[PDB]
RNA sequence: AGGACCGAACCGACUAAUGUUGAAAAAUUAGCGGAUGACUUGUGGCUGGGGGUGAAAGGCCAAUCAAACCGGGAGAUAGCU
RNA sequence: GCUCGCCGGAAGACCAAGGGUUCCUGUCCAACGUUAAUCGGGGCAGGGUGAGUCGACCCCUAAGGCGAGGCCGAAAGGCGUAGUCGAUGGGAAACAGGUUAAUAUUCCUGUACUUGGUGUUACUGCGAAGGGGGGACGGAGAAGGCUAUGUUGGCCGGGCGACGGUUGUCCCGGUUUAAGCGUGUAGGCUGGUUUUCCAGGCAAAUCCGGAAAAUCAAGGCUGAGGCGUGAUGACGAGGCACUACGGUGCUGAAGCAACAAAUGCCCUGCUUCCAGGAAAAGCCUCUAAGCAUCAGGUAACAUCAAAUCGUACCCCAAACCGACACAGGUGGUCAGGUAGAGAAUACCAAGGCGCUUGAGAGAACUCGGGUGAAGGAACUAGGCAAAAUGGUGCCGUAACUUCGGGAGAAGGCACGCUGAUAUGUAGGUGAGGUCCCUCGCGGAUGGAGCUGAAAUCAGUCGAAGAUACCAGCUGGCUGCAACUGUUUAUUAAAAACACAGCACUGUGCAAACACGAAAGUGGACGUAUACGGUGUGACGCCUGCCCGGUGCCGGAAGGUUAAU
């Protein structure tokens, strides 16, 4: 069992995209952002307490940051994680 | 002002040999 | 057997390999197997100690009974064994109690064949007694030279070693080399003479079969640059020094053993 | 042709990297001058 | 069977022409040698500078070698320009 | 968009390594791009990498590294034991189809599989850091059985031809389907089973090893492929409907056989040879201490878990290593057609490209090629370069020789196409049917269909039949080195180095010797038929005279001579 403090600190924002769009109408998936250190357990458990839906399965990658310019000075974005969340059959958030 | 020069490269034809 | 290849192609017309009908066609005894990596002649320094060693055929070792400890018990040769670590052929022998041990082959010794360890052993080749339980004149061989630490002298390939004369708690042997030792008469020989005595009638026959058994390139002295060796340098094939090692110590005659402690067991040199 | 550097992460870490400075005194005296200097990349590492 | 034979890959480098502020700080083109072996190749490891390694050419040891490279003694010394 | 050309054992495809956003989309053209650029691996912004099964991590070790104590060393440190790290090796499991602008064995659909935890039920000797098995291994060669795959026929759909002919022995296209599960075949290996005892396996052992009976001779292990199921599904040439002309929606025929056939599989096999061919764990089994109607073990069923990190993209290259969008370098995997011995070569397929300045002109001269009257090495240091030879079969083949060679010596003859022999032969393959049958993936007989050289005879076309590409020049005398090898990365490939063989000499093992202030380590888990050093250099015939000098080895009457 997880603390809810731990649970409230997993989900950083619905990602929002063609792809997320697309999985969301089609493979009834929920695209987050998620904690770079949160497990795929911890996504299932946020999901469920913070949305009140049922998950299926938790498909998470790491999205390595861009290296861009700024005014001749190199710069690099913060990697971050990405949550592909399946509901159940009849959910919807 | 002046670049730095190079190391040896490989040349054409070899000095002639006066002796 | 010593058969002569035919000279097909160059590099085999002075072969003489020894072909030995008797020899385990089979694998090794695989309890009797321990891994041995390679030197390549470097030490723990990683630098070449012993020049002219590196790559040949990848071999194991066969954990041969140097000592013959177990006496008493009787034991049978089931089968002659090739080697890859010695010239002699080894003996696979099974003990009346199961245990399975390799030994040095004696000249003569065949599967059937019985050999005993120990005080009351019979006076046969293969048996190990005790030196002062083995006659005067009597040849013998995997010789200990300290009580229970294993055979050391005459172990190669149609070695052997004639207990000249018993005195005391000592006997005489005369070595392979000519040398009359002496060596405490409790040591432990092995009766008979090590078996495989063509095995010095081989002939390589070209430079790959020296570099199948491990041995690299000798490059001659004369043949370097005085930097890396006394007798580097001259215009053409020159000379005009005493013989060296390359390290500045002569090599032609110049004695270089220096045992203070073990000369007491010298009865004579080679000489 | 074959040129001088080929590379290999491996090669590079064990070769270079921090641990293998830190293994003896005279690659930690590297890491001290290094420091003293005041290089932004202390050894290849990163 | 073979350090066997012919010959691609692969490894090499005998000849010639080209190129020589190159396409290239060692190549290209046409021929050329080895091609089951003392072969060749990937990955990793070990050997350190009067030291290594060398089938030995003073060869090779990061485009550097009759003593590597980097920092230091150091503004060596220079009856020379 | 049409045509043209180029690669196609690659200039295609998939990776590792390395790089790190170069990927996809929109937008911009200053700079970057050897030109312009509307384009780009360029600028800017947004998007994009989805795993119990792939890989890493992880368990296990190799070389080697580090190394508690320890041994050693002025200090720093060196070495190394117990250990602990270290892949390039060993160790559980997923396949086909579909889908995105950009990921997919990761998403979806269908159908699977593995390991562990927990619970239930039944039955029960469980238990290791220990023992045993196993894992577990070389080179070469050979043959059979196979599949990938291809070809042809059948089958199905479409076609009837821009110019003579084309309803046929005609043309084009398709003819695909996995893991898993079941079956247990070609082949390979081994004789089972039971009882009794035992100086072995650090102790024990029901396991292993050994010994002694008894009975039965067919039992076990391993194994490609095939076949069945998976699959009433999926895919499917095209056609019917929408086209924002990019691409969505919809339906769906045949889906068989024969022959050929790998370098892949059976095969970690088999045969053979000498140079004699990792380790450790997982796994299987055995008990010890211990635990005794308990824990734990085995099986079935149910449920739960399988985290984390990588996943885009380039990858013989414009993205890696070469300062460049550089004719260079870079390991693995895949391997279609015709001809061919072939992964050579030529032309093609799939697929990918035309190499980021063009346009003219048609001087010398340079470069890379083609051809050449007569002559034919007169060239030149030298036939340098070029020209030439070049395939297969048969015939034929010198000196010399270590009897293997030399040898493809040299030299001569034949070669296409068509018909016949024979509507396609020898050979290969092998259906239906019949018969036997321990009844199956069987055996025997049987030659339907399929595939298919080589040769002979006859005819026939060309100047030429090895027609292209491809593809030895040959012979004679002689120096040197026996030979295959090795070398001056980048002006020297040799007669130099090495080499088998030979000899001398050292070396008795705590070996000589070498690396090391030392401990140690190599030599060697070797032991004089061994090991080091030196010189010589296959083989054959041989290797003479000199010990004064300088080394070396041995002797010792005296003379001299150190510290003390
Ligand atoms: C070029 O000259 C160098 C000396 O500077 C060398 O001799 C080299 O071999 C020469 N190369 C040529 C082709 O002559
Ligand atoms: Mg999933
Ligand atoms: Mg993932
Ligand atoms: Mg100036
Ligand atoms: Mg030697
Ligand atoms: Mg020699
Ligand atoms: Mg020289
Ligand atoms: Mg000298
Ligand atoms: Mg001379
Ligand atoms: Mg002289
Ligand atoms: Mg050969
Ligand atoms: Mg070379
Ligand atoms: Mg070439
Ligand atoms: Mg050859
Ligand atoms: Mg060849
Ligand atoms: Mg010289
Ligand atoms: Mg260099
Ligand atoms: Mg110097
Ligand atoms: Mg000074
Ligand atoms: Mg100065
Ligand atoms: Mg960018
Ligand atoms: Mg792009
Ligand atoms: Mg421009
Ligand atoms: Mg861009
Ligand atoms: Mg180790
Ligand atoms: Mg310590
Ligand atoms: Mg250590
Ligand atoms: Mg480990
Ligand atoms: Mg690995
Ligand atoms: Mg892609
Ligand atoms: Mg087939
Ligand atoms: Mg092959
Ligand atoms: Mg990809
Ligand atoms: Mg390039
Ligand atoms: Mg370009
Ligand atoms: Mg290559
Ligand atoms: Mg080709
Ligand atoms: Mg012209
Ligand atoms: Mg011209
Ligand atoms: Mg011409
Ligand atoms: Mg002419
Ligand atoms: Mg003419
Ligand atoms: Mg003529
Ligand atoms: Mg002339
Ligand atoms: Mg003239
Ligand atoms: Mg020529
Ligand atoms: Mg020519
Ligand atoms: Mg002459
Ligand atoms: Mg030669
Ligand atoms: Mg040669
Ligand atoms: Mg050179
Ligand atoms: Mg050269
Ligand atoms: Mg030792
Ligand atoms: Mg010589």
């Amino acid at each position: 069992m997880i603390r809810e403090e731990r649970l409230l600190k997993v989900l950083r924002a619905p990602h929002v995209s063609e792809k997320a769009s697309t999985a969301m109408e089609k493979s009834n998936t929920i695209v987050l952002k998620v904690a770079k250190d949160a497990t795929k357990a911890e996504i299932k458990a946020a999901v469920q307490k913070l949305f009140e839906v049922e998950v299926e399965v938790v498909n998470t990658l790491v999205v390595k940051g861009k290296v861009k310019r700024h005014g001749q000075r190199i710069g690099r974005r913060s990697d971050w994680k990405k949550a592909y969340v399946t509901l159940k059959e009849g959910q919807n958030l | 002002g002046k670049p730095r020069p190079y190391s040896p490269r490989p040349t054409s034809h070899p000095r002639p040999i006066r002796v | 057997a010593v058969v002569k290849c035919k000279p097909t192609s160059p590099g085999r017309r002075h072969v003489v390999k020894v072909v030995n009908p008797e020899l385990h066609k089979g694998k090794p005894f695989a309890p009797l197997l321990e891994k041995n990596s390679k030197s390549g002649g470097r030490n723990n320094n990683g630098r070449i100690t012993t020049r002219h060693i590196g790559g040949g055929h990848k071999q194991a070792y066969r954990i041969v009974d140097f000592k013959r400890n177990k006496d008493g018990i009787p034991a049978v040769v089931e089968r002659l064994e090739y080697d890859p670590n010695r010239s002699a052929n080894i003996a696979l022998v099974l003990y009346k109690d199961g245990e399975r041990r390799y030994i040095l082959a004696p000249k003569g010794l065949k599967a059937g064949d019985q050999i005993q360890s120990g005080v009351d052993a019979a006076i046969k080749p293969g048996n190990t007694l005790p030196m002062r339980n083995i006659p005067v004149g009597s040849t013998v061989h995997n010789v200990e030279m300290k009580p229970g630490k294993g055979g050391q002298l005459a172990r190669s390939a149609g070695t052997y070693v004639q207990i000249v004369a018993r005195d005391g708690a000592y006997v005489t042997l005369r070595l392979r080399s000519g040398e009359m030792r002496k060596v405490e008469a409790d040591c432990r020989a092995t009766l008979g003479e090590v078996g495989n005595a063509e095995h010095m009638l081989r002939v390589l026959g070209k430079a790959g079969a020296a570099r199948w058994r491990g041995v690299r390139p000798t490059v001659r002295g004369t043949a370097m640059n005085p930097v890396d060796h006394p007798h580097g340098g001259g215009e053409g094939r020159n000379f005009g020094k005493h013989p060296v090692t390359p390290w500045g110590v002569q090599t032609k005659g110049k004695k270089t053993r220096s045992n203070k402690r073990t000369d007491k067991f010298i009865v004579r040199r080679r000489s | 042709m074959k040129r001088t550097f080929q590379p290999s992460v491996l090669k590079r870490n064990r070769s270079h990297g921090f641990r293998a400075r830190m293994a003896t005194k005279n690659g930690r005296q590297v890491l001290a001058r290094r420091r003293a200097k005041g290089r932004a990349r202390l050894t290849v590492s990163k």
